[PDB]
């Protein structure tokens, strides 16, 4: 982190501070898939057969 | 030689000022390091795009680069037009400060700094004005008994100016501003009401 | 990531602290945002929170004092973002960092009253702001203090009066 | 604002895409970062008056004069005072926009305030420079008056009024306050047109700016790239217009709200720390005292003036 804040200054000499340096994210690791109900019965049930 | 010391020991000290310029060199140098983004275009030399590309594409291209450097000045000036208008008040402030604390005293609460004006200085500075302000601050107090007026003959004489206090033995008429005590005498009093009247009336031959 | 019925977005799915009128499967907060989805097979309600984030700051030290320095991770957990020295607080997770329960003057915040300093080994410390030494000076309503000793004092100030004239 | 957030939704082809216009919304992620700066500052010029904090005696010698309706209470889950509660219980995220916290929260403007209000009630003008002094308030008043050319002689035949119109008059805020929400309009408007604003920059998302989707995530699944190249820097630069917007018109009233908090620190020099005789400066008549209060996003004043009630005209000389 130290290294972080010479490379945001583009300096060698960092004063006492805050620095900002960076962006964390929280990634996704998984997703999740919602469909309504299918018994709701399609009309190709009907065409068909 | 406090200032002075501070001033050239203390690079931070000097912050009021370096701030204003830092920030209008970056935006100069900033419109300079933008030059190089092409804005999305296929390249971000206008003599590129005029060698690179016929005419009739080169006109999408040549229009791209200008709008993006456009932009970019829009931006800088209306932030500096926004910047002038605050510079402008700091301006006027400097010239309000010379007004009130370099050739006159002004009274207005810790206005050129903590305390009453006494006096102050301006110097040159690049970008700005630099004051040395001088006030008159307290150091050190002694707390007293006090009343509000004096007792004198069944009536209330009150301070004509300053207020009463007592040192434990004896009442006396010292400023806000300063310990001097004034013995009471008539010439030193206004009277209103009486004994009766004033809270904590104390007793003080006139 | 998300697709409910078409709607897609990021987020942490939890248990629903708000109930639905049976008109709806999707509420919202200001400014038309979903908040919360009714289970299109399930009818139970779970609310979105988004997937945290925020920016990364190093509170450090002078490099003329040391090379200890401490990482504040906005509003994310500890668990997400690692030395032995991590403390977790409400505005975010510090890494090469402790906390004590005092309050002190500071020169690095961290918000909403929480404080950062390089202090004793010189970790990088969470504090609360305490806004001064608290001065409980006695009052009475028979007592002046009268100033006797006086000094004066000279302060600077330097303002800014024209900019670079750039053409 | 993250940009990259609230434009791309998380999308890696986007962020590859944001690259190519550079600059145009980093230099707002940098302005808004200057003007979050730039309200902190002056949160402290208008409230940090007071060198450090200072208490109010525990007993409170206040010479009948209810200053407990102006202080904050301790004993709450909220340490606030009437006026505070009043104002601010009545004055009013996944794309991108979240908002900072200040480090010095309502409840320690509130303790500076209290540290300001000490000052005023038992120190008296003298609180601003120096060691802290103590005069009795009874004769801080009659210095109060003899302060704005009006004798002293008023507080001694004249103490119960003084104290009882002063109640009187904060009892009356209050009760104004409480029921009249235009009251509050000083500060309403401005927290109003700063939720307006930023409630604009999220209902503008979902707007194409005409191009083929709204949803930039959308357009790069649509089309293939070189097409969505297009589209997608189209609803970019619409997306990049209304942050450069809204931030000038932050930077605009930033400029005038410190304005408004730079009167509120002369006015708590002028009438809370001081006797100004100037007319009608911080109300009509002239100022004996001020009390501040703290606000949501804002700083609340009561102005305490000598004003004639009543008059006679006498053959002159
Ligand atoms: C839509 O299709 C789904 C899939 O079957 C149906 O949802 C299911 O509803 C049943 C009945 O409530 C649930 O079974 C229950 O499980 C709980 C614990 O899991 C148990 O305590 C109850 O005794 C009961 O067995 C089931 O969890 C639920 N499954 C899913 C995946 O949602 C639903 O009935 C269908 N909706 C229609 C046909 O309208
Ligand atoms: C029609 O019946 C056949 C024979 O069982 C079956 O394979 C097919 O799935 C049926 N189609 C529909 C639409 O029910």
């Amino acid at each position: 982190p130290l290294s972080e804040t010479k490379c945001t200054l583009k300096s060698f000499t960092v004063e006492k501070g805050i620095y900002q340096t960076s962006n964390f994210r929280v990634q996704p690791t998984e997703s999740i898939v919602r469909f309504p109900n299918i018994t709701n019965l399609c009309p190709f049930g009907e065409v068909f057969n | 030689g406090k200032i002075q010391d501070s001033l050239s020991s203390t690079p931070s000290a000097l912050g009021k000022l370096q701030d204003v310029v830092n920030q209008n060199a970056q935006a100069l140098n900033t419109l300079v390091k933008q030059l190089s983004s092409n804005f999305g275009a296929i390249s971000s030399v206008l003599n590129d795009i005029l060698s690179r590309l016929d005419p009739p594409e080169a006109e999408v291209q040549i229009d791209r680069l200008i709008t993006g450097r456009l932009q970019s000045l829009q931006t800088y000036v209306t932030q500096q037009l926004i910047r002038a208008a605050e510079i402008r008040a700091s301006a006027n402030l400097a010239a309000t400060k010379m007004s009130e604390c370099v050739l006159g005293q002004s009274k207005r609460v810790d206005f050129c700094g903590k305390g009453y004006h006494l006096m102050s200085f301006p110097q040159s500075a690049p970008h700005g004005v630099v004051f040395l302000h001088v006030t008159y601050v307290p150091a050190q107090e002694k707390n007293f008994t006090t009343a509000p007026a004096i007792c004198h003959d069944g009536k209330a004489h009150f301070p004509r100016e300053g207020v009463f206090v007592s040192n434990g033995t004896h009442w006396f008429v010292t400023q806000r501003n300063f310990y001097e005590p004034q013995i009471i005498t008539t010439d030193n009093t206004f009277v209103s009401g009486n004994c009766d009247v004033v809270i904590g009336i104390v007793n003080n031959t006139v | 990531n998300f697709n409910f019925n078409g709607l897609t977005g990021t987020g942490v799915l939890t248990e629903s602290n708000k109930k639905f009128l049976p008109f709806q499967q999707f509420g919202r907060d200001i400014a038309d945002t979903t908040d919360a989805v009714r289970d299109p097979q399930t009818l139970e309600i779970l609310d979105i929170t988004p997937c945290s984030f925020g920016g990364v700051s190093v509170i450090t030290p002078g490099t003329n004092t040391s090379n200890q320095v401490a990482v504040l991770y906005q509003d994310v957990n500890c668990t997400e973002v690692t030395g032995s020295n991590v403390f977790q607080t409400r505005a975010g997770c510090l890494i090469g960092a402790e906390h004590v329960n005092n309050s002190y003057e500071c020169d690095i915040p961290i918000g909403a009253g929480i404080c950062a300093s390089y202090q004793t080994s010189q970790s990088i410390i969470a504090y609360t702001m305490s806004l001064g030494a608290e001065n409980s000076v006695a009052y009475s309503n028979n007592s002046i203090a009268i100033p006797t000793n006086f000094t004066i004092s000279v302060t600077t100030e330097i303002l800014p009066v024209s900019m670079t004239k750039t053409s | 604002v993250d940009c990259t957030m609230y434009i791309c939704g998380d999308s890696t082809e986007c962020s590859n895409l944001l690259l190519q216009y550079g600059s145009f919304c980093t230099q707002l992620n940098r302005a808004l970062t200057g003007i979050a700066v730039e309200q902190d500052k002056n949160t402290q010029e208008v409230f940090a008056q007071v060198k450090q904090i200072y208490k109010t005696p525990p007993i409170k010698d206040f010479g009948g004069f209810n200053f407990s309706q102006i202080l904050p209470d301790p004993s709450k889950p909220s340490k606030r005072s009437p006026i505070e509660d009043l104002l601010f219980n009545k004055v009013t995220k996944f794309n991108g926009l979240t908002v900072l916290p200040p480090l010095l929260t309502d409840e320690m403007i509130a303790q500076y305030t209290s540290a300001l209000l000490a000052g005023t009630i038992t120190s008296g003008w003298t609180f601003g420079a120096g060691p802290a002094l103590q005069i009795p308030f009874p004769m801080q008043m009659a210095y109060r008056f003899n302060g704005i050319g009006v004798t002293q002689n008023v507080l001694y035949e004249n103490q119960k009024l003084i104290a009882n119109q002063f109640n009187s008059a904060i009892g009356k805020i209050q009760d104004s306050l409480s029921s009249t929400p235009s009251a509050l309009g000083k500060l309403q408007d401005v927290v109003n047109q700063n939720a307006q604003a930023l409630n604009t920059l999220v209902k503008q998302l979902s707007s194409n700016f005409g191009a083929i989707s709204s949803v930039l995530n959308d357009i790069l699944s649509r089309l293939d790239p070189p097409e969505a190249e297009v589209q997608i820097d189209r609803l970019i630069t619409g997306r990049l217009q209304s942050l450069q917007t809204y931030v000038t018109q932050q930077l605009i009233r930033a400029a005038e709200i410190r304005a408004s908090a730079n009167l509120a620190a002369t006015k708590m020099s002028e009438c809370v720390l001081g006797q100004s005789k100037r007319v009608d400066f911080c109300g009509k008549g002239y100022h004996l005292m001020s009390f501040p209060q703290s606000a949501p996003h804002g700083v609340v004043f009561l102005h305490v003036t000598y004003v004639p009630a009543q008059e006679k005209n006498f053959t002159t000389a």
